[PDB]
RNA sequence: AAUUGAAGAGUUUGAUCAUGGCUCAGAUUGAACGCUGGCGGCAGGCCUAACACAUGCAAGUCGAACGGUAACAGGAAGAAGCUUGCUUCUUUGCUGACGAGUGGCGGACGGGUGAGUAAUGUCUGGGAAACUGCCUGAUGGAGGGGGAUAACUACUGGAAACGGUAGCUAAUACCGCAUAACGUCGCAAGACCAAAGAGGGGGACCUUCGGGCCUCUUGCCAUCGGAUGUGCCCAGAUGGGAUUAGCUAGUAGGUGGGGUAACGGCUCACCUAGGCGACGAUCCCUAGCUGGUCUGAGAGGAUGACCAGCCACACUGGAACUGAGACACGGUCCAGACUCCUACGGGAGGCAGCAGUGGGGAAUAUUGCACAAUGGGCGCAAGCCUGAUGCAGCCAUGCCGCGUGUAUGAAGAAGGCCUUCGGGUUGUAAAGUACUUUCAGCGGGGAGGAAGGGAGUAAAGUUAAUACCUUUGCUCAUUGACGUUACCCGCAGAAGAAGCACCGGCUAACUCCGUGCCAGCAGCCGCGGUAAUACGGAGGGUGCAAGCGUUAAUCGGAAUUACUGGGCGUAAAGCGCACGCAGGCGGUUUGUUAAGUCAGAUGUGAAAUCCCCGGGCUCAACCUGGGAACUGCAUCUGAUACUGGCAA
C-alpha cells in the first residue's frame, strides 16, 4: 500500500534472501559435525567442529542467530565428542 | 529512552502541566515511571508557579534520561533556587 | 433560574412576613395576611408531617431567595463541614453576597440587593463581583462602586436600614458606603423562628 | 532466609516425584470463619525418599515439567 | 482534620394483631421520547450491525551515509538581438538544494474497537532459567582488501498490475582477511569471533598540487554495568449451572537427543502408569479484567461509558519474513466471502485511525482550523511529518453559574372564576409612577497560554590556532490555530428572554362546569351507572424551573436470602427414624511451639477518583498543592491470653 512499506517490503525480501542462505551454510556444517558423531569418528569430527566454529561465531556476530544459540551449539557438539573421545 | 517531560492536565484553555518521568514511547497522558514536580503556566503572581524535585531529576539524568526543551527550561529557570 | 412574581403571596402562604417588600412603608398594611393564599384560602389546611417539613423549606428559600438544586447543594455542604448541619446551613445563606448587601442596608429587599451585586454595583476587597451567590469570607470589605453610588436606591435603601435591628456580625458603615463582613454569625444572632431541624429532616428522607 | 512451606504427601506413584497437600487456614471474607483449604503442589525429589503420608518442606525453584515448580529440602515426620 | 450515621407509607379483614407478597416516596444514567427552550463555563456524545463502505487526510524523515540531477533559483564559460551594456539561448552538480533510487532509522509508538477469552487473561504478592533498538557509565579497538547491485542506458513481455534480458556505478549496503579480551566453548590446554565512515575549520609541511596532515564534533565495533521495556514461572483472588461426575495417552513423571533469548512435554525416542476431580475436574451458558462508577448508614448489591493500567483483535481462516522488538491496523504470502477494473489472459481492495456515507436502531456530532503549546518520529540543527494533541462546529446529554428586571403602587380598576349574589378571589398582581442595565445587541480597548528558535557580539573551555565547535551572559528583529479571545470601558432602552408536571389517599396543593359503567384515568388502593376534590375543560393553588414529565435500567426502602441482620408447634419451613464416613465442633492441668491471633517495622498497594486542610478560575462546576486513605499481601522483629500442633 502506497507508502514507505513498499521499500520495507522490498528490502525484507533482499535480507530474507541473505539471511536463508547463511542460515542454510550454517545448518549444514553443523550437519557436517553430528553427522560425524553417527559414526565413531573422533578426530573426523573434530576438524568439523573446527570447520564449523568461527562460522557459527561469525553468524553470531552478524546478527542473525542471537550468540546464545551459537554457544548451545559448540556446547552440546563439545558434549557429543567427549562422550565419543 | 526515559524522558522527563510535561503532561497536560489542566483544564481548556487552561493547562497545567505535570512533569514526570517515562518510557518515551508511552503517550503523553500515560504511563509514567515517576512525577517529579509540575509546571502551570498560570497559577496566578502568587508564590510559585513551578516546583519540581532536583534531586529526583539527578538522578534520573544520572541514570541515562533524557529531558525535553521544556523541562531544560524550567531547571534553567529555577536554576538552583531562582 | 429566579421567582420573578407575587411576593406577598409567597409571605402569605407561610403565614409569616418573609421581608419580601421592605420598601418604603411600615408593615403590611395592604396583603391580606393570613387571609387567603388564594381562592380557598380562608380554610385552615390542618397541615401534615410532611407539609410542617416542606413548609419550613419552602420558608427559608422564599426568604434568601435561592431555588431548590442550589438550596441541596448547600444542605449537602452544611452536612459535609464539621459542627451542626442547621447551623452551617444558616451560616451558609447567610455568607451570600446578595444577603451580605441586604443586611448592610445596600439594598431595600434581597431582590433589589441581588439586582445591586447583579449589575455590577458591588465590589468585594476591590474587585467587582457579579454573583448572587458568591460566599463572602470573614474579615471581607464589600462596598459600592463609584457608578451606582449616590443612586437613589442605595440611598434610600440605607435611610431604611435604620429602622431594622443593625446586625452584630457587621461594621454597617454608610458615610463611605462600605462593610465589613467580619464573623460568621452565630445561630443566636439571626431570626429566632426558623427551625432548620425541620429541613435537615426533610433532606434526610 | 528462604521462604519455604510444610504439607504432607498425598500421593507418591511417580518417577522421581511427589504431589504434597498445603493446608492454609483462611478466614472467609463475608462469614467470619476460619476455614481449612488445600493446595495441591506437583514437588520435585531427586531420589524419591520421600513416601505417602509423610510431612515435608518445600521450596520455590525453576519449572522442571509442566507444572512442578517446587522441591523439597527436609523430609520430616515420616511415621505410619 | 481526614467515615456527623440509619424515617416510612398504601393494600388481605366487619374490625384486630401477626405473617407475607405487591406497590409508592430517594438517588443515579453514555439515556430515549413528549411539551417547552435565553446566555455562559466545564465535561460527555453509535450502548445496536466486530454490518458494508464512496471521497479526503491519519507515517514519514535524513544528502552531515551514497551514486546522482528530474525540476527551482543562482555561478562559470560560449554564441546572439547587441541598449558595449543589459537581456535571450546553450555546456557544466560548480552551489543552495532536491523528484526518483540505494542506505540508516521510524512504520511493533501514537490512535481504534471489545469480537474472542472463565483463565495461555486480569488483580495482588513472590520468584529465576532470560532478551533488551534508541538513552547512560566504564574499559578498549576502529587495520587492510574484494565482488556486487539498484538508480541509469539499451532492447523487450504485458490492457493494466507488474515484470524480463544485457551492460555501467557508489556507499555507513554486502563479504572475506588481519587483530582478540576481564567475550563464547572448554576442567584446563587451547580453539574461535567485529567494525564505518561523515561533517566544520585550519598554521606549517607534502601534494599524483583532488587532497594528505592537525584539531574538534558526530557516527561504527567488542565486553561489562545501569535504566527502561518485554518474555517466563508460582500462590491466592476474580461469573452462573450438578436437570453437566467423571475427565485425561504428550496425557502425569523420568532418562537422553533436539529446540528457544530463557526454564519447561516446548518437541521427539524410550521407560514408568500416572495426573486432575465433589475445596467441583470435564462439559454448557455468559463475559474483556482492573483503578474505579452508581447506590448504601454500613456490610453489601449492581456495574466497569469518559479518564488511566493490562490483555485481545485489525474483512474471515492460517502462516511465516524482516527486525532490538510483530507472527505486524494503514507490511508480505496463501485460501475464502464480498466489491471493483479488464483487451477475459489476469489484476485490485480492506475506516473496529479522523471526518463522512448507506444500513440497523428509541438513540448519539463536522467530509472544520492549526501544528502556536505538550508529546512523538526523523535529522547535528534548521526544519519536515503528526485526524496524537490543542482548539473550533453541532446537540439542554449532564453538572454548575447567571438572566427574564427593581422599588412603589388600592380606584383593592377592568376582565376571568366562584358566590349563601353581601361579597370573595385572581391581587401589589397589572396599569400608573420612580430607578437599574447582568446577559444578549452595537462600538472601542485588550492580558495570558511564548517557552524556545534565528542573527550578531563578549567571556570561558578545547586546540598549534585569537579558526570551527560547546556553554554562559548581552543586544536585534521576530514565533498564537483558538481569536471580531478571557476580561475592561462606553451606548440605547425594561427594553430580546418561562415553561412543565401535579392537586382523592400515599403526597405539597380545591371549587365550578361538561360527561353519566360512557368517554376515559391509573404506580398501588381503585374512580366513572346525573349534583365526580380521581374523567375532560376552566378558575385557583402546589412542586420544580431552562427545564419539566414519561419510559428503560441499577441500588435503596426490602431485616422480602437476614455476615452485620430473619425464621421453622399452628402462617412457608424439622429428613419417617437411626448408624456412620469425609466435614464442623470439642472437658481439664502442665510444659514446648507460635500456625491462627495480636503489636511494631520494612517493601509494595500506579496516577487520577472518594475524604480532609489549602490555592486558582468574579463564584460554582472545574482545575490543582500537601496529607489521609487504598480496609490488602509479603517479609522481619516480638507477645503467648485464647484457638490449633506436639509431649505428658
Amino acid at each position: 500500500n502506497i507508502k514507505s512499506a513498499k521499500k520495507r517490503a522490498i528490502q525484507s525480501e533482499k535480507a530474507r534472501k541473505h539471511n536463508a542462505s547463511r542460515r542454510s551454510m550454517m545448518r549444514t556444517f553443523i550437519k557436517k559435525v553430528y553427522a560425524a558423531i553417527e559414526a565413531g569418528d573422533k578426530a573426523a569430527a573434530q576438524k568439523a567442529f573446527n570447520e564449523m566454529q568461527p562460522i557459527v561465531d561469525r553468524q553470531a556476530a552478524k546478527g542473525l542467530i542471537h550468540k546464545n544459540k551459537a554457544a548451545r551449539h559448540k556446547a552440546n557438539l563439545t558434549a557429543q565428542i567427549n562422550k565419543l573421545a | 529512552m526515559v524522558t522527563i517531560r510535561l503532561a497536560r492536565h489542566g483544564a481548556k484553555k487552561r493547562p497545567f502541566y505535570q512533569v514526570v518521568v517515562a518510557d518515551s514511547r508511552n503517550a503523553r497522558n500515560g504511563r509514567f515511571i515517576e512525577r517529579v514536580g509540575f509546571f502551570n503556566p498560570i497559577a496566578s503572581e502568587k508564590e510559585e508557579g513551578t516546583r519540581l524535585d532536583l534531586d529526583r531529576i539527578a538522578h534520573w539524568v544520572g541514570q541515562g534520561a533524557t529531558i525535553s526543551d521544556r523541562v531544560a527550561a524550567l531547571i534553567k529557570e529555577v536554576n538552583k533556587a531562582a | 433560574a429566579r421567582y420573578l412574581g407575587p411576593k406577598l403571596k409567597l409571605s402569605r402562604r407561610e403565614g409569616t412576613d418573609l421581608f419580601l417588600k421592605s420598601g418604603v412603608r411600615a408593615i403590611d398594611t395592604k396583603c391580606k395576611i393570613e387571609q387567603a393564599p388564594g381562592q380557598h384560602g380562608a380554610r385552615k389546611p390542618r397541615l401534615s408531617d410532611y407539609g410542617v417539613q416542606l413548609r419550613e423549606k419552602q420558608k427559608v428559600r422564599r426568604i434568601y431567595g435561592v431555588l431548590e438544586r442550589q438550596f441541596r447543594n448547600y444542605y449537602k455542604e452544611a452536612a459535609r463541614l464539621k459542627g451542626n448541619t442547621g447551623e452551617n446551613l444558616l451560616a451558609l445563606l447567610e455568607g451570600r453576597l446578595d444577603n451580605v448587601v441586604y443586611r448592610m442596608g445596600f439594598g431595600a429587599t434581597r431582590a433589589e440587593a441581588r439586582q445591586l451585586v447583579s449589575h455590577k454595583a458591588i465590589m468585594v476587597n476591590g474587585r467587582v463581583v457579579n454573583i448572587a451567590s458568591y460566599q463572602v469570607s470573614p474579615n471581607d470589605v464589600v462596598s459600592i462602586r463609584e457608578k451606582a453610588k449616590k443612586q437613589s436606591r442605595v440611598k434610600a435603601a440605607l435611610e431604611l436600614a435604620e429602622q431594622r435591628e443593625k446586625p452584630t456580625w457587621l461594621e454597617v458603615d454608610a458615610g463611605k458606603m462600605e462593610g465589613t463582613f467580619k464573623r460568621k454569625p452565630e445561630r443566636s444572632d439571626l431570626s429566632a423562628d426558623i427551625n432548620e431541624h425541620l429541613i435537615v429532616e426533610l433532606y434526610s428522607k | 532466609k528462604i521462604r519455604t512451606l510444610q504439607g504432607r504427601v498425598v500421593s507418591d506413584k511417580m518417577e522421581k516425584s511427589i504431589v504434597v497437600a498445603i493446608e492454609r487456614f483462611v478466614k472467609h471474607p463475608i462469614y467470619g470463619k476460619f476455614i481449612k483449604r488445600t493446595t495441591k503442589l506437583h514437588v520435585h525429589d531427586e531420589n524419591n525418599e520421600c513416601g505417602i503420608g509423610d510431612v515435608v518442606e518445600i521450596r520455590e525453584c525453576r519449572p522442571l515439567s509442566k507444572t512442578k515448580s517446587w522441591t523439597l529440602v527436609r523430609v520430616v515426620e515420616k511415621a505410619v
